[PDB]
RNA sequence: CGCGACCUCAGAUCAGACGUGGCGACCCGCUGAAUUUAAGCAUAUUAGUCAGCGGAGGAAAAGAAACUAACCAGGAUUCCCUCAGUAACGGCGAGUGAACAGGGAAGAGCCCAGCGCCGAAUCCCCGCCCCGCGGCGGGGCGCGGGAAAUGUGGCGUACGGAAGACCCACUCCCCGGCGCCGGGGGGCCCAAGUCCUUCUGAUCGAGGCCCAGCCCGUGGACGGUGUGAGGCCGGUAGCGGCCCCCGGCGCGCCGGGCCCGGGUCUUCCCGGAGUCGGGUUGCUUGGGAAUGCAGCCCAAAGCGGGUGGUAAACUCCAUCUAAGGCUAAAUACCGGCACGAGACCGAUAGUCAACAAGUACCGUAAGGGAAAGUUGAAAAGAACUUUGAAGAGAGAGUUCAAGAGGGCGUGAAACCGUUAAGAGGUAAACGGGUGGGGUCCGCGCAGUCCGCCCGGAGGAUUCAACCCGGCGGCGCGGUCCGGCCGUGCCGGCGGGGCGGAUCUCCCGCUCCC
RNA sequence: GCGGGGGACCGCCCCCCGGCCGGCGACCGGCCGCCGCCGGGCGCAUUUCCACCGCGGCGGUGCGCCGCGACCGGCUCCGG
RNA sequence: CGGCGGCGAUGUCGGCUACCCACCCGACCCGUCUUGAAACACGGACCAAGGAGUCUAACACGUGCGCGAGUCGGGGGCUACGAAAGCCGCCGUGGCGCAAUGAAGGUGAAGGCCGGCGGCGCGCCGCCGGCCGAGGUGGGAUCCCGAGGCCUUCCAGUCCGCCGAGGGCGCACCACCGGCCCGUCUCGCCCGCCGCGCCGGGGAGGUGGAGCACGAGCGCACGUGUUAGGACCCGAA
RNA sequence: GUCGUCCGACCUGGGUAUAGGGGCGAAAGACUAAUCGAACCAUCUAGUAGCUGGUUCCCUCCAAAGUUUCCCUCAGGAUA
RNA sequence: GCAGUCGGCAGAGCGAGAAAGAGAGUGGCGCGGACGCUACGCCGCGACGAGUAGGAGGGCCGCUGCGGUGAGCCUUGAAGCCUAGGGCGCGGGCCCGGGUGGAGCCGCCGCAGGUGCAGAUCUUGGUGGUAGUAGCAAAUAUUCAAACGAGAACUUUGAAGGCCGAAGUGGAGAAGGGUUCCAUGUGAACAGCAGUUGAACAUGGGUCAGUCGGUCCUGAGAGAUGGGCGAGCGCCGUUCCGAAGGGACGGGCG
RNA sequence: CAGCGAAACCACAGCCAAGGGAACGGGCUUGGCGGAAUCAGCGGGGAAAGAAGACCCUGUUGAGCUUGACUCUAGUCUGG
RNA sequence: CGACUCUUAGCGGUGGAUCACUCGGCUCGUGCGUCGAUGAAGAACGCAGCUAGCUGCGAGAAUUAAUGUGAAUUGCAGGUUGAUCAUCGACACUUCGAACGCACUUGCGGCCCCGGGUUCCUCCCGGGGCUACGCCUGUCUGAGCGUCGCU
């Protein structure tokens, strides 16, 4: 029964909720095993970067973040094509590729080519027989002082 | 303090590892300190006792400077019994009455070949401690 | 409690008649658990009333401004004879009472390093409070985990690990913490102010950038200042007498004029 | 007739393999209620839930768009936060109820059929030899046998592909064996008090340890030991030690494989059907003139099809490319193996189960299902004497204690026996008020000190005042000397950090000769 | 032309100074003065300080228990 | 009271209470439902132990704390107790708040004075400029000014403090009047241009709104109340 | 004790068949393991109850209603 | 109402019917003075005090556990429990003395709750009165002597008197039970008195088959394969939509 | 009588008359009065025990059965 | 007075509360994430000097071997060149059970081989190896008035 002036509320507790409780006690356990896994996999490939590969400059769509841009899933086939990179090689060397974004203007294009044209300059390459350079490879003074970045890769800004 | 995560604390735990242990693990818990003279002489501050060690008791009612040797050493109760260390029953026959080797010292060991090589491996692993220090 | 604790039994009422209590009661056999009141709060065996669930709100958020503010407050209450004298620190020879000792002591190794510099000084009468203080806890946490309790002694609070931590760990009552951590938990123990601490000089250096002048905000925080005193002379006796208000007062009615 | 192909179908204790069944907390596919709520009840809700059936794995399922969108567009799946208790469904009542965008965790993609070309270039099995031989694999020889042209393999898959011609450009990936160099299990170990007194049944208690403030302390977690232990013992701590074992990781050798690309132009080629889609029926969904699925009927097309959340016609546009397949991670885990922990419970609690517990016992069966911990520090568990047929006593003995005697720690209350005292025909009991008697208590029983002054004898190297030294408190001592601090300010031939939706010489990058 | 670097400006903060002003009672030193206290001297008993005594006085508090009286004041009930 | 008395060591003093007993007066057995219970209403032989408004979510209001036109890291990440705590700001995505109204298309929260010009017939009915500018009335805690005055032989004569007729600015708040915004209705004249249109904008008067009219919210904690959940505990056919 | 029947629609053992909205019934709603106008076991399920019963420490302060209106309302709610 | 404890830096006022200043300037010896004030405290006046349902406040009321604290208590005796002892508080309750007990416990500030019992035909356990009461009465019946034995109404033996009366109170089997069968010992517990006895308890023993039964057969029926159905575990079906014979004599050939 | 030895039930209990009272008291008021502990009987009383009235009514509680109740459905008839 | 009854105290019984212990739970979290026709899960029956239960085990039966360990086990007996424990990789592992020759009685077979028997010629007895369904690849024997070809 409603007592005096008051909100109409609908709980949605009718069924049996109580087997389907979802406690997070695990919550820093699985926030200290990430952690791990995280490590784990940044001491694995140990100078190329821990987040992963570069991603995109993407315009997010439907009109509420037009505004803003973030990192899209991967390099799209024509703008790799325009920076001159093989779409099977780019994913060797550590470039994010996605077959499926087509492109519909000119300056979000050019943007993402001069990413990987900005990138492919900060690439320092290791030969891939380590007692033996090779003609594309970097030289053993960027070898030297290659590091592990943290963070994403070259991170997008507004 | 225990940082280990994987050697617990908890003292019924503690309790039932102690008290339900099998009787290889029974010989290290009955573990009797060996005399001054036998710590400058093996430097070793703690041994397992065995069925031939000349003992004094130092705690208990049977206190006191007299030197028996271990005539039994019953690990089912956790105690030993040594050879004055004896009470009579009520029909005359004397028993012999449990003492843990805690309250034990030895002064005289049953030295056989794994006993020498066991008095090795501990004074060596201090001697390792103490040259790890400096 | 297990959400199976005594509902494990098929149990029916006996229904009316058959002049007994209309409760549940276990099925046939030949044994005592037979026709023996088993569901319900009031019988032996059955669940509880309410089981506990795990469900329960353990966890309290704070707001982190309160949190600092905590930690603003119970530093500033360290600073004070009065108040940790009244949380029972034995201080009465030490020197300074923000105590800071210099920055050689972070490099410790060894505990009689440390407990020399405790008592060169001075607070190593707190370790022998914390000592005398050694006993056994009354009741089930004995049983629990918890048989032993004692009192706490200072919190030294070092900048940078140079085996200080190991050095002063086996020292009872003493509790390290990194000045980046401070833990209001730690700084006010069981929510009294006054815990008596023991600084270390670029760990004390480092507080007005933690946690700012009025003037300068938080250079090791994001957007966090000092807070702000409701009222800024707060020596009432010293601000009653003045002539200021004493000119102000009325007469005063000091006369008893009973019936 | 007979012989031989092929096809289809049998038989075999033919040769070699594989499936069944269990567990089932988590997962997948079906099937699928009613209690309940609506203050009745039938749609709804409960609920795609329980029960039932099938199938797994260490994860499953899902998954690389026949997608979202309408934007300046995003870009597999899964999970979290928000979207959002919202759009929407609903006797529009009760109630139900997503999705996209956004931020993250994770992050990885790929393969067929079809279309084409390559002397079927492909696969399986038996025989011999050599190796390796506990995951049955490698090399070679078989005028050895089958499979397969009713299509195997190589290239190739919608992001396009292939071939020819012209240019540009390197000879290093991987398999099978083998030896050589520098995390995981298990075992054994590693600091310091039994120091001096003292309490005790026993001490681990209490005191002391000087001029090293007993000793160690990277160890003061815990447990055991006759109360209570950092130092008696096991352990604890430590980028501490040693010995095996199993990997992972590098280099080297033998044999075998693979003898491979990018760009430009030209010429060709390109797709999954009783499937989509339509009607209807039934279930399902937030999906509302029908979200998904299924039955039945109809039944496709190729500048086509699907979607574009209101049925339909005309016309633009956008977006994918269905009817074939694989795929880790983030995610889940009340079963299992091994652990760790706790502001939990403390034997009528906590699991049914602290113990010979899913036991004893009950029911024909499916099934149901308990009660039950504690002598003591140590059995030292009461020898011997005596009564009695014996149980049971009386002595004696052990123990600190039997006032702990083998269902024995503590030993309450109900109830009972006995002793003591008091009482007694309106059942007892109670409230108020006294009185009497007991039990103890007040260690009551010639009763209080305190301050000042007077007197009396007594004692004291003793008061005031002055000298020295130390400490402390208090005119800025108007305007004594110097510092420090200011949620104070002004000045600048100042020397710096941070921030700002305040303005304006070099480098990279993009068109332009 | 883009993006980034450089410079200037502005604000705030920190540090050198030069100057007022405030506080040192959440925060001082030095000397000077006054006081108080402690110690050591000198002082030496009509002073001072101890402990006892009187059934001492003064002022406070209570009497061991059981009692009684006196007046004062308040409220009452009466009576002459 | 600056008044007194008596009794005391093995039999007496005190002990309101506490054990038993005696007596007078009072006095029916509790719990419960009920207009009404001591009831010929039900439950209760006795004793011990157990035994019933909890937790989660949402909302409301009140109160406490922090920050405040903002607030909040809850999800993610970085660096024994500690599974804690600290940090992140180009992690504020996001929630709630700062804006409402309409079914929706949609729209979305003051205006007046001055200089210039019966077009009409904004003297009325727009735009060029400048200025002033977020309403008023009544009450209203506080606060402001002050005709005069608060004595010590008596006239002055100054400063400070206090009191004060009367007059003011008026907090919050209330009541009323205007004003502004969205829906809708009625009347009526204009203003705009890239496209002069079945275009777009404006005014006056009412009226519907959970609005504006110089913010008050957010987070956390506590308390009550109402719910959805086994939902204070036990109970069906 | 007295009774019905006691060569026939007789009595009886063992084996076998039918199983729960089902069986079986010379029919009484009888029987179906002391259970039958729908057996027994476990689960859904701690099913729901406007209806009975109970609901645990002290002191202090304040202190009711059985009336209005609406309700498949009359042993209950909402509202004042 | 009280911060006014405003002291040789002194001057000790502010109850008094009547708005305001115990205001300030300048001209005309002996070293003294109760208490207070946890300001969440203390003090003073006045009025008042019923209470169900219900609401609120204060609890130096109580339980358990956690975080601080008490240089706390404790084997020279903790918790618990008993008490004709002493007391405190309006009360919840608490403190101390005695005794028992034999190892832990409590005060204060906060935190948390599975936190206080007379009831629920409450749950579980224990104990009363009833009460040495009801009762040990269906089927005719026992008596004498002896033995063993600590002990005899009841065991055994003898004698007597009786009953079942061949549809038995006899001799044997089926099913079922499972060692109850047999011998010896015991008399704790059980056999509703007893017991020297037992189907009790404890020690040892005991079941021998070609022909006796099972085994084999088929009955009523149960039930696979084939086939069919079924989401499925599976179900129907039993000669039915089956290539259902693995057998034998003779002949030939090795 | 010897040996053995339960159970139902139980607020406290148990002598009456009248009164009032929840309209038939063991208790309360007013009277009558009242004397240990017991045995065998007995059936007036304890509105005696037995079992949350089965009759009646209420509940927005059911179930068995019926039909011209409401809404469905197996089967069956008929069409495509 | 006594007996009986009531109350209180002391002592003693009955009873097992309270308290203090705790080799047990409950909850949370981490790592791993493994059964079976080579016979699992489960069940039955046995196995110790005295052994009923529990536990361990399988006719090698409270355990065998190997390694680590290094002198016990223990309720009572008895008897370091390795006792006992732990690890467990070697070996073994009764009957049933998906349960597998057919059945469920401990019933009945069949084939092959070995030993007694025989004098392999059968019998008989003992022992060993096989004998289930479905299904895959392959082999062999075949079936068909299926389709052909050849003579
Ligand atoms: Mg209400
Ligand atoms: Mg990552
Ligand atoms: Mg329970
Ligand atoms: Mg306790
Ligand atoms: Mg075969
Ligand atoms: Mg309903
Ligand atoms: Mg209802
Ligand atoms: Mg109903
Ligand atoms: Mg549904
Ligand atoms: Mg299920
Ligand atoms: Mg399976
Ligand atoms: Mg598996
Ligand atoms: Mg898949
Ligand atoms: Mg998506
Ligand atoms: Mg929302
Ligand atoms: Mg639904
Ligand atoms: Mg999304
Ligand atoms: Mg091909
Ligand atoms: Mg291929
Ligand atoms: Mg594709
Ligand atoms: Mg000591
Ligand atoms: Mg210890
Ligand atoms: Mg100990
Ligand atoms: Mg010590
Ligand atoms: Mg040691
Ligand atoms: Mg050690
Ligand atoms: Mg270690
Ligand atoms: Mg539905
Ligand atoms: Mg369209
Ligand atoms: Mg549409
Ligand atoms: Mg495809
Ligand atoms: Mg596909
Ligand atoms: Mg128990
Ligand atoms: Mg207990
Ligand atoms: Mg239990
Ligand atoms: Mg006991
Ligand atoms: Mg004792
Ligand atoms: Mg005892
Ligand atoms: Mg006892
Ligand atoms: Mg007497
Ligand atoms: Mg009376
Ligand atoms: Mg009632
Ligand atoms: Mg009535
Ligand atoms: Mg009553
Ligand atoms: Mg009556
Ligand atoms: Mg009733
Ligand atoms: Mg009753
Ligand atoms: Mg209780
Ligand atoms: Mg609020
Ligand atoms: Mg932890
Ligand atoms: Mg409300
Ligand atoms: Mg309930
Ligand atoms: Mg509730
Ligand atoms: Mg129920
Ligand atoms: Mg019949
Ligand atoms: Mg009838
Ligand atoms: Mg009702
Ligand atoms: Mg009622
Ligand atoms: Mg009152
Ligand atoms: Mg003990
Ligand atoms: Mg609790
Ligand atoms: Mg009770
Ligand atoms: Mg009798
Ligand atoms: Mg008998
Ligand atoms: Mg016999
Ligand atoms: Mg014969
Ligand atoms: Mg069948
Ligand atoms: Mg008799
Ligand atoms: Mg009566
Ligand atoms: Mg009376
Ligand atoms: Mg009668
Ligand atoms: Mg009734
Ligand atoms: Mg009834
Ligand atoms: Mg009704
Ligand atoms: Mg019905
Ligand atoms: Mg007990
Ligand atoms: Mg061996
Ligand atoms: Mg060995
Ligand atoms: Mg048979």
């Amino acid at each position: 029964a409603p007592s005096r002036n008051g909100m109409i509320l609908k709980p949605h507790f009718h069924k049996d909720w109580q087997r389907r409780v979802a406690t997070w006690f695990n919550q820093p356990a699985r926030k200290i095993r990430r952690r791990k896994a995280r490590q784990a996999r940044a001491r694995r490939i140990a100078p190329r970067p821990a987040a992963g590969p570069i991603r995109p400059i993407v315009r997010c769509p439907t009109v509420r973040y037009h505004t803003k841009v973030r990192a899209g899933r991967g390099f799209s086939l024509e703008e790799l094509r325009v920076a001159g990179i093989h779409k099977k090689v780019a994913r060797t060397i550590g470039i994010s590729v996605d077959p499926r974004r087509r492109n519909k203007s000119t300056e979000s294009l050019q943007a993402n080519v001069q990413r990987l044209k900005e990138y492919r300059s900060k690439l320092v390459l290791f030969p891939r027989k380590p007692s033996a350079p090779k003609k594309g490879d970097s030289s053993a003074e960027e070898l030297k002082l290659a590091t592990q970045l943290t963070g994403p890769v070259m991170p997008i800004r507004n | 303090m225990k940082f280990n995560p994987f050697v617990t604390s908890d003292r019924s735990k503690n309790r039932k590892r102690h008290f339900n242990a099998p009787s290889h693990i029974r010989r290290k818990i009955m573990s009797s300190p060996l005399s001054k003279e036998l710590r400058q002489k093996y430097n070793v501050r703690s041994m397992p006792i065995r069925k031939d060690d000349e003992v004094q008791v130092v705690r208990g009612h049977y206190k006191g400077q007299q030197i028996g040797k271990v005539v039994q050493v019953y690990r089912k109760k956790y105690v030993i019994y040594i050879e004055r260390v004896q009470r009579e029953k009520a029909n005359g026959t004397t028993v012999h009455v449990g003492i843990h080797p805690s309250k034990v010292v030895i002064t005289r060991l049953k030295l056989d070949k794994d006993r020498k090589k066991i008095l090795e491996r501990k004074a060596k692993s201090r001697q390792v401690g103490k040259e790890k220090g400096k | 409690v297990s959400e199976l604790a005594g509902h494990q039994t098929s149990a029916e009422s006996w229904g009316t008649g058959r002049a007994v209590a209309r409760i549940p009661r276990v099925r046939g056999g030949g044994t005592h658990r037979s026709g023996q009141g088993a569901f319900g709060n009031m019988c032996r065996g059955g669940r509880m009333f309410a089981p506990t669930k795990t469900w329960r709100r353990w966890h309290r958020r704070v707001n982190t401004t309160q949190k600092r503010y905590a930690i603003c407050s119970a530093l500033a209450a360290s600073a004070l004879p009065a108040l940790v004298m009244s949380k029972g620190h034995r201080i009465e020879e030490v020197p300074e009472l923000p105590l800071v000792v210099e920055d050689k002591v972070e490099g410790y190794k060894k505990t009689k390093e440390a407990v020399l510099l405790l008592k060169k000084l001075k607070a190593w009468n707190d370790i022998k409070k914390v000592y005398a203080s050694q006993r056994m806890r009354a009741g089930k946490g004995k049983m629990r985990n918890r048989r032993r309790i004692q009192r706490r002694g200072p919190c030294v609070i070092y900048n940078e690990d140079n085996g200080i931590v190991k050095a002063f760990r086996n020292i009872p009552g003493i509790t390290l913490l990194n000045v980046t951590k401070l833990n209001i938990l730690k700084l006010a123990p069981g929510g009294h102010v006054g815990r008596f601490c023991i600084w270390t000089e670029s760990a004390f250096r480092k507080l007005d950038d933690l946690y700012g002048t009025w003037r300068k905000a938080a250079s090791l925080k994001s957007n966090y200042n000092l807070p702000m005193h409701k009222m800024l002379n707060t020596d009432l006796s010293r601000i009653l007498k003045s002539p200021e208000i004493q000119r102000a007062l009325r007469a005063p009615r000091k006369k008893i004029h009973r019936r």
